């Protein structure tokens, strides 16, 4: 086509989408991690997360307002990931690698495994 | 805005 | 902070979202203009436009499926703004700028207003 | 990947 592009505009989106889960502005999922929850919206996490997508585009669980992480799923690690998906910054840390890597795995966001693997790599 |  | 970032997560988020509407998944508001009717989601919606943002945080409005745009609204400039809003590309055409314009005005879209009126006065 |  001979369409024209504005270069800012897919960060400006979302900024606001990072924007209106702060103020909890139609929000409609909570995702259990053990005993913390986390507020989203439904598309912004099958947008980033191969878990996420497979889980949103099933039928039944499309439906659903609570889901529940595996027990093994670190709060902090979901979290640091919720962040990075709303804002494209990731918080990585000696102190964090490992839960970040694991849950980057477990939610299938394969740029993030790719970068935890070589950050890992780096450090033996 | 850019020619994509 | 000491975050690292991941340069083309944005433009991959908006890709999806755009996918997911294609696919009819997850869109839960309808906006009709005119005879035409156009299935999206309303958080994109509210992350491209001041008018859908006024709409969507109001106490009444942000729970309506169905929202009717002003009948002086042209159906190709609310699809092809609709398709910037998912895409970051405009097409902007000697034949659908002055609709596109005015659709842009009307749903406070400062972006689209500005590449408008600087393609208008090059014209003139 | 890049320091922002
Ligand atoms: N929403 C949506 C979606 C669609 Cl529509 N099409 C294709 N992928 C989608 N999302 C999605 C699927 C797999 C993975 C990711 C995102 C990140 C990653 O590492 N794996
Ligand atoms: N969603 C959301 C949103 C939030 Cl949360 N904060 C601030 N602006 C938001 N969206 C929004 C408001 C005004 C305008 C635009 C977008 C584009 C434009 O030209 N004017
Ligand atoms: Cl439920
Ligand atoms: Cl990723
Ligand atoms: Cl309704
Ligand atoms: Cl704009």
């Amino acid at each position: 086509d001979s369409c024209i592009q504005f270069t800012r505009h897919a960060s400006d989106v979302l900024l606001n989408l990072n924007r209106l889960r702060s103020r909890d502005i139609l929000t409609d999922v909570v995702i259990v991690v053990s005993r913390e929850q986390f507020r989203a919206h439904k598309t912004v996490l099958m947008a980033c997360s191969g878990l996420f997508y497979s889980i949103f585009t099933d039928q039944l669980k499309c439906n659903l307002s609570v889901i529940n992480l595996d027990p093994e799923i670190n709060p902090e690690g979901f979290c640091i990931l919720l962040d990075f998906m709303y804002t494209s910054r990731l918080n990585l840390r000696e102190g964090n690698i490992m839960a970040v890597m694991a849950t980057a795995m477990y939610l299938q966001m394969e740029h993030v495994v790719d970068t935890c693997r070589k950050f890992i790599k780096a450090s033996e | 805005w850019v020619i994509p």
